């Protein structure tokens, strides 16, 4: 009479590796490294923008693209590399820093700054930006100096943010193709824009100069931004080549941008995104994208490690 | 047609639980799971696994961008720093999983032990190691017997006399 | 009234030591706590805390500022790699405690089976398992002869006869 | 006769994790990470400067209200919320950098660098920086024309470092509210001011141009610094808009900084700090404030990690 | 002139192997290794050294200047994270050789466990432990008999009459 | 009869450390950390250029210095501290981040530009880039007026990037000492360059004015530079100070660039560098260089980290 005491074991051995052991076979594992991908941005729960050919810096100042996004509100906000921040030619200085102020905003409130005009041209407009015939950007103002070849009178404008939270401003400046070209818009003699507030101090000067075609036009406008504190004022003193703002945005709530070039799904519910759609997942790793965004799996080199769930497989002598 | 217990080789015929008895007597051959041994190591390996699930509850947003390239140097570090971070949980990732194999297969063969210690303290004097994982029993244990060792309802005391005979010569 | 030792259940009443004897004989009932068996495991304990203590010579000054905020570029950048190196000490941390616990257990329940697998080997033929952590010895055991036992000054061959006699009817 | 193997146990049980259990009892722990604070700085031992409402650029520059630390000392400084390194309104360029510098300077050490000037007042004053009268920067001169609207004579003035360590040197440019003011004050005509080293070179033009007014005053100073290397020249090229260094700086030797808003206490012996306190422990993690400086526990998100220090519980059968 | 195994000593004689044998009969002292239980130790020792030389595809480049310092603000923010990444990757070597050479010694005990138990299985009842190590041995055993211990050739019937008799009296 | 199970022991013990245990005697250890340096550059396998005196961004501009190495090709690029990037006293703007994407080039290729200009001279040169006689930077123009005080025409040069790889453009602005000496050169009035891209847009004014000699000489030359994409255009518009490129440069492909200050070594076949040597090891850590680049074993704080490579050594009770 006999009794024995065993244990269970499979010919369906499954390696793993240890401290010691690469290799050794174990009845049971799972896999802790997700690599399996839904290549859609699964929008359920969250109030979702795609922007589209609009660029995020667009919905600001207002090309013909993002008209519908001067005042979007959202909690998950996705770019696209089709958008375009501009209709007339030009860039944001310190672009990456107030985009990813804007993907975190929850979208933006615009309020007019109330800046009246006398001896002077307002409705510079352009071939560029053409919303029915040429027109300029939505949020902006093309300021000229009223006939051709004028002299642009000295100005001073302010305003001050009377809200709780700070207000997101934004002016251009209009760099000429020629000297001739600038003369012609504001007048002769050397141009300066200032900037002031009461913790920000900048100054600008136009550079008029021939540059290759963009958009069939050789001029660029460089847009700068700040951020005004309560009850605080912004001052602008000009004279020529300002591209002066109409109205400042405020920011809504929170929100999370992505950049994406996958379809939307609003029937997927995620949390973690990349460019190449969403990780859901309860694995602690991931080898999917080092830049995924959102609440993710911390990323890692390695395609595969599998944890045992299982003890040891030792096959039946038979 | 011998029969043979955990060193040197594991039951493929045990499929309802992960550790077992396996017997033979008058009434021939017959293998059972013991369910608190089997329990425990699955309570601890699931245990393991809710651990590794728990999830971070930290939020990351883009730092750089892959339409518009952020400027060089800033890039520089900050391509630099996560690929240290990468290298970093790379490291950990391996290192985790390695650790927690080694521990769960040593907890597992913790497991098979404390049931081969326990079933030799239920037989007492009654019976000797065959060194294969087995107890020879030196007295008729009929089916009924043998369910009583597995669950602990084996009484040393009721066989010991016939048990000693037969040992002893 | 009859005593256990471990194997389903720890002593409350144990309180000099954490390892320890309990014996009862005509004498009575009694208990003792074992010294180098309870010093190993606190040596043990103990020097894990000391590696533990073991402070960083590395100082970090101020990479930002709370007052006046760095410009937002940089600022979100150096957020960004702190709270990925928070993460990092968050996971090392959690993970260190979870293993020096796994570990400060084992190594306990290590000192047990070393004390329990001594006394066994000091009491040789003269003793059975009763299979809750106890000897039953089949001899007179006084206090004088338990109290030798607990200094392994036990002698084997002086009760070997009485043992035998005992045991094997 | 019976002898039983056994080991000690309460029930006075706390719960700690393991690798498998969450929540396994064991006879003994202890925390690991630290939430004791102190609402103290405590400096026993550190030579200690509680800058107050004088900002640490300003010990540079000094506005009245950093005259007692022009020179100062420490092992161990203090920025507090109140501080300014303005009196004058205005701003430091590459501010940060600088502020980290002077943090581990040990404190300052002055040395005159010997300009002279002719054909030109140097009594440069406001009523921002009051001191008895109307006054100016300690470290500093405000240089203008002679009279009034006359013209500001182009002037050079160089200095050698003769020391055995970088010179710290700060300039201004001074940003007038008109072009009317600017004239009055360094005559008419582009003004312009340069800055040369053997390791650095750059350029400036004054911005006149109305701005929100800070301490009743809408004009600007904004200051810039470089590092003066041993026996390198720094010299300088203006005739107008200048804010000219009257000293130099010399660091002491070693420092360590910090921001806090609570007393200082100097019976208490500490090595790391926040702004809240002092955290003085032995416990490898801390969850007070992620950005504690000095020689500290490393931060961790968790409020509580319990570290066995003592057998698994099991209760006695009773 | 007696002979003890593992438990209070190891033996500095021993050249030829991690674990062996040590045996005195009349034919007189010897002393031999177990292969199997050597090689065991060797291959997990070895197992972790290779771990440990699988080097990293990742390359790092140059992100600061020693011959022309970069700027003092990216420069104090590339320091700071370096210290950070040092401070992590010291932590994490500390805790790598400690954790590895704990479960180092620990396999190694196990070895010595598992080497002793399978001996003490093969005697069955025809020895008993002398508590350092050793099996007192009832019956005659020549250097072949010894031998065939070593090579679990060793069959306990054929002992067995005369080691019980040696034993019971 | 006796049979005893034993393990080997060694009076010869080595102490390690443990989770509980510091200083415990094994039978056998190995070190984890690198400390043993190979004090030269070991380049076996690699097509190696040691710069010397040339400096890295010096290949681009072509001083003296840089002449043999004005279209180099290499996998290891070693900077020296005697290297220069410039004879004409100057330095770039955004100098590091040129530097490394020189690093990893593979060397350059030139591609001439193709200016040609009419009513100006182009054979500026100094006494401090001696080549036989006074020269320039061998890639660049100095352009001047034509006789003396005489004015520089507006020019507008382009140039299109007619290639499948981003050509790297650098141009320099001149700062004379004195107003005299920039009139002498491209005659009076303010002096404009202004560069233009489909991606980049920037502006540049000249900055005359008195600075410490450095070889020589108190002028500043400053290059600027930019990466012009595939079929892309840059447009120079400039009226005098312009320090023009005659040629463009393409990167060959991949390399790693190191600063060292020790001899090279083709014997030697070595993957990790720091600038005392090579590190060639197989082990997981290192304690020479925290700076260390290529594919190396990470850096940490301790020297020493054993290993046990056998079991606890326990003596022989003798
Ligand atoms: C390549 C080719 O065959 N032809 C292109 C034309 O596309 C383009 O022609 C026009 O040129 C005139 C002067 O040269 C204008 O610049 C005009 O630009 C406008 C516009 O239509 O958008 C005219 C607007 O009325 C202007 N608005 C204001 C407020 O001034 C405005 C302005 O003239 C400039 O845009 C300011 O930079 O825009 C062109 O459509 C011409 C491109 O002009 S440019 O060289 O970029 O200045 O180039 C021809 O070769
Ligand atoms: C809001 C209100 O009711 N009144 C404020 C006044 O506070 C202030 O009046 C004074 O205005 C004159 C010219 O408008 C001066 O700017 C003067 O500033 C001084 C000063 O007292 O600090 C005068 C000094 O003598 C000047 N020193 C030198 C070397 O020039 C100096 C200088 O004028 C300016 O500060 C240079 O920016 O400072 C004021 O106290 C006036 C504020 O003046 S400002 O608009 O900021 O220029 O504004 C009234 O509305
Ligand atoms: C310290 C001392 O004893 N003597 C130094 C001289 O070394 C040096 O003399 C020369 O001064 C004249 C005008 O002052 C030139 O600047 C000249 O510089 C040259 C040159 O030789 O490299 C002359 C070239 O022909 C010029 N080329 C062009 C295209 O213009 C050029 C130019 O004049 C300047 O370099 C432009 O900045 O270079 C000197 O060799 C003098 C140094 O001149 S400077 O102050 O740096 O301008 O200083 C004396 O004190
Ligand atoms: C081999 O190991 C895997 C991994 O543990 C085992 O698969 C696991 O099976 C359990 C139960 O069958 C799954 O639990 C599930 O939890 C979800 C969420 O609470 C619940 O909705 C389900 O109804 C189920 O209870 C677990 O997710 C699953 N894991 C994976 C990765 O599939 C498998 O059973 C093991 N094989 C053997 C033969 O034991
Ligand atoms: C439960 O665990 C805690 C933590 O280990 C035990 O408290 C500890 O007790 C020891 C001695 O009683 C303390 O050591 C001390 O060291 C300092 C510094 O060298 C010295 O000045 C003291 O005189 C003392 O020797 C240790 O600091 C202390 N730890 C804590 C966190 O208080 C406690 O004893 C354990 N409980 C039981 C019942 O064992
Ligand atoms: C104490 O531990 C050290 C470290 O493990 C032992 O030294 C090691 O010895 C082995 C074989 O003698 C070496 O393996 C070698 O591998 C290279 C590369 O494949 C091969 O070319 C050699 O011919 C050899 O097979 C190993 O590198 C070496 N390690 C070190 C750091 O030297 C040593 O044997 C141990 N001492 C005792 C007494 O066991
Ligand atoms: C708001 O601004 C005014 C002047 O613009 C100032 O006097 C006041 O102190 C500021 N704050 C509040 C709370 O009114
Ligand atoms: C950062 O890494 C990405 C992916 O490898 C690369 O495309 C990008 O060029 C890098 N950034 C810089 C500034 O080189
Ligand atoms: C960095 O984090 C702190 C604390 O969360 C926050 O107050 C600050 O705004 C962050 N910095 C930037 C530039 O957003
Ligand atoms: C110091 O400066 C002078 C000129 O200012 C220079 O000639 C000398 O080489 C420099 N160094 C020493 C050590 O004198
Ligand atoms: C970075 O650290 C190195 C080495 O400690 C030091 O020489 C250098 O000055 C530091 N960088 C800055 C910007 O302080
Ligand atoms: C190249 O440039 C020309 C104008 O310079 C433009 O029309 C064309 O679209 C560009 N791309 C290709 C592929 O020709």
């Amino acid at each position: 009479d006999k009794i024995c005491l065993g244990h269970h074991a499979v010919s369906n051995g499954t390696k793993v590796n240890t401290l010691t052991e690469r290799g050794v076979e174990v009845v049971n594992a799972t896999e802790t490294v997700e690599r399996t991908n839904i290549p859609r941005i699964c929008s359920k729960g969250k109030r979702t923008v795609d922007l589209g050919q609009c660029g995020l810096l667009g919905t600001i100042t207002g090309p013909p693209q993002c008209d519908q996004f001067l005042e979007f509100s959202a909690d998950l906000i996705i770019e696209r590399r089709e958008g375009s921040d501009v209709c007339y030619p030009g860039k944001f200085v310190n672009e990456e820093a107030l985009r990813q102020i804007l993907r975190e905003s929850g979208g933006i409130d615009k309020e007019a700054m109330g800046f009246t005009y006398s001896g002077i041209r307002t409705n510079g407009a352009t071939s560029a930006c053409r919303r029915s015939g040429s027109s300029f950007y939505a949020e902006m103002k093309w300021l000229l100096s009223n006939t051709d070849n004028a002299a642009f009178p000295q100005m001073t404008k302010s305003y001050k943010n009377t809200r709780k939270s700070p207000a997101l401003i934004v002016w251009g400046i209009h760099h000429s193709v020629s000297t001739a070209e600038q003369t012609k818009l504001y007048g002769s003699g050397n141009k300066l824009v200032t900037v002031g507030s009461s913790n920000y101090q900048q100054s600008f000067v136009p550079s008029p100069g021939a540059r290759p075609q963009v958009n069939g036009l050789s001029g660029r406008i460089d847009f700068h931004w700040l951020m005004l504190n309560p009850n605080d004022t912004v001052t602008f003193s000009f004279n020529g080549a300002f591209i002066a703002p109409d109205r400042a945005s405020f920011l809504r709530g929170k929100s999370m941008g992505i950049q994406s070039g996958v379809q939307v799904d609003a029937n997927c519910e995620g949390d973690c995104y990349h460019s190449g759609g969403t990780i859901i997942s309860n694995l602690p790793f991931q080898n999917i994208d080092s830049r995924a965004v959102g609440k993710c799996p911390r990323y890692v080199k390695q395609r595969s490690l599998l944890l045992a769930t299982g003890m040891k497989n030792v096959p039946e002598i038979p | 047609g011998a029969i043979a217990g955990f060193i040197e080789n594991g039951w493929e015929g045990l499929i309802d639980g992960w550790y077992g008895f396996r017997h033979q007597n008058a009434q021939g051959e017959g293998t059972a799971a013991d369910y608190k041994s089997t329990q425990s190591a699955i309570d601890q390996i699931t245990g393991k696994l809710n651990r590794l699930i728990e999830k971070t509850n930290q939020q990351f947003e883009l730092i750089d961008n892959e339409f518009n390239e952020v400027e060089k140097q800033i890039g520089n570090v900050i391509n630099w720093t996560r690929d240290s971070i990468t290298e970093v949980w790379s490291y950990n990732a391996e290192l985790l999983v390695a650790m927690e194999n080694q521990h769960t297969i040593d907890l597992a063969d913790s497991e098979m032990d404390k049931l081969y210690e326990r079933v030799k303290r239920q037989l007492r004097e009654n019976a000797e190691e065959d060194g294969t994982g087995c107890f020879e029993i030196f007295h008729k244990c009929d089916d009924d017997c043998m369910a009583s060792i597995r669950n602990n309802t084996y009484d040393h005391s009721k066989y010991r006399e016939e048990a000693m005979q037969n040992r002893i010569q």
